[PDB]
């Protein structure tokens, strides 16, 4: 048994400008075991509709999942990702920043 | 095209 | 250049919750065109590509039976290699295999590949010969003995040799225009003020594919590593790709600085300054 705890960057697939469509991606690899739990937010709560890649892994044999949803960017709205994972002593929460 | 061995390890 | 063909598989047990969880895919270097979920309701192989639907129903419909059939020999596995390491039968362990080939510029065959791993480690590989196992345990070394008296090796041979290539050929083929393709990334370089003291430059990789590239800082035309910060290649969500570099710098000494980008779509490689 080798745990590895994941890596996490949140980013949208385009150059984000105000009031265009896009996409908000969460990435997260490094990971073992599979199991992992991921949430994108929008000023805090979570987003509803949320798809994630299919499981695979990398020449480490560590996971990676790609998870992402639409969005339209404001001036006011703040996004993050929230991520837990047997091997965080707590669930972690990174700010999407453009 | 998936391989046809499949033994059991 | 070179491709590859690879079968990525995953069985994880969940004792309590019924059978173990089996998800399978298959890409043709960075673009994955299959997938399997036991979980999904189709109970079948699925296309992920649009280029793969050329496929007839016998594809299909091998395509399931195989890949059912590597959900089961993992099934038996979880319970074998519990007995092998004398674990528990209420802990949570996962099987991994992947295989596939690589082929060169001239799409012939090059490397071929074969490997298991239990729960986060190697177990057995098949050797870059493709006729002898490497087993990482003492433990591996009962299923080596097996598969040593079985011919697996060579009808793995057989199939990472022939099959395996002629696949692989024959999807470049038909995916031509989205696997033959280059889209070089798109480059710029953004600054942002730490201190007074301290500048942030960073050196953006957009939208790029294939998903190798290389992202580099010189000073004054020297290779410059210190104080310099590279993330993991990620996927845009749209088959493209993306990456950066930053490096802190002092306070007036941006101009010392370039960025160096070499990817399959740049001949030239660029160099951004500030």
């Amino acid at each position: 048994m080798i745990q590895r705890t994941p890596k996490i960057q949140v980013y949208s697939r385009h150059p984000a400008e105000n009031g265009k469509s896009n996409f908000l991606n969460c990435y997260v690899s490094g990971f073992h075991p599979s199991d992992i739990e991921v949430d994108l937010l929008k000023n805090g709560e979570r987003i509803e509709k949320v798809e994630h890649s299919d499981l695979s892994f990398s020449k480490d044999w560590s996971f990676y999942l790609l998870y992402y949803t639409e969005f339209t960017p404001t001036e006011k709205d703040e996004y993050a990702c929230r991520v837990n994972h047997v091997t965080l002593s707590q669930p972690k929460i990174v700010k999407w920043d453009r | 095209h998936m391989t046809e061995v499949v033994r059991h390890c | 250049g070179s491709h590859s063909m690879r079968y990525f598989f995953t069985s994880v047990s969940r004792p309590g919750r019924g059978e173990p969880r089996f998800i399978a895919v298959g890409y043709v270097d960075d673009t994955q065109f299959v997938r399997f979920d036991s979980d999904a309701a189709s109970q079948r192989m699925e296309p992920r590509a649009p280029w793969i639907e050329q496929e007839g129903p016998e594809y299909w419909d091998g395509e399931t039976r195989k890949v059912k059939a590597h959900s089961q020999t993992h099934r038996v596995d979880l319970g074998t290699l519990r007995g092998y390491y004398n674990q528990s039968e209420a802990g949570s362990h996962t099987v991994q295999r992947m295989y596939g080939c690589d082929v060169g510029s001239d799409w012939r065959f090059l490397r071929g590949y074969h490997q298991y791993a239990y729960d986060g480690k190697d177990y057995i590989a098949l050797k870059e010969d493709l006729r002898s196992w490497t087993a990482a345990d003492m433990a591996a070394q009962t299923t080596k003995h097996k598969w040593e008296a079985a011919h697996v090796a060579e009808q793995l041979r057989a199939y990472l040799e022939g099959t395996c290539v002629e696949w692989l050929r024959r999807y470049l083929e038909n995916g031509k225009e989205t696997l033959q393709r280059t889209d070089a990334p798109k480059t710029h370089m953004t600054h942002h003020a730490v201190s007074d003291h301290e500048a942030t430059l960073r050196c953006w990789a957009l939208s790029f594919y294939p998903a190798e590239i290389t992202l580099t800082w010189q000073r004054d035309g020297e290779d410059q590593t210190q104080d310099t910060e590279l993330v993991e290649t990620r996927p845009a969500g749209d088959g493209t790709f993306q990456k950066w570099a930053a490096v802190v710098v002092p306070s007036g000494q941006e101009q010392r600085y370039t960025c160096h980008v070499q990817h399959e779509g740049l001949p030239k490689p660029l160099t951004l300054r500030w």
